[PDB]
């Protein structure tokens, strides 16, 4: 029960640091996403004053 | 004194033991229980993720 018990911990373990990289993608894509955006949003006014 | 000392030695020793067969008991339980957490919280992560 302590073997089998420190498999499935480090598991947990892996797997969740696992979440928190793709958590940290997901923060840089909102970065670089909203700058896209931002960008478009000005195309769009851009577009609409010509 | 004699002949009670040798039995009483075993009357703690059974006793001792007794403690840890609890104890040890009880850990198992408790250690059992960490799988069906983490085993769980395994497989939410692993939807998750």
């Amino acid at each position: 029960v302590e073997k089998n018990r420190k498999i499935v911990a480090e598991n947990l373990e892996k797997v969740q640091a696992e979440a928190e990289r793709l958590d940290q993608e997901e923060a840089q894509y909102q970065r670089e996403y909203s700058e896209f955006k931002r960008q478009q949003l000005e195309l769009d006014d851009e577009l609409k004053s010509v | 004194m004699e002949g009670k000392w040798i039995t009483d030695q075993l009357r703690w020793k059974i006793m001792s033991c007794k403690m840890r067969i609890e104890q040890l008991k009880q850990t198992i339980c408790k250690g059992n229980e960490e799988m069906e957490k983490n085993s769980e919280g395994l497989l939410k992560t692993k939807e998750k993720n």
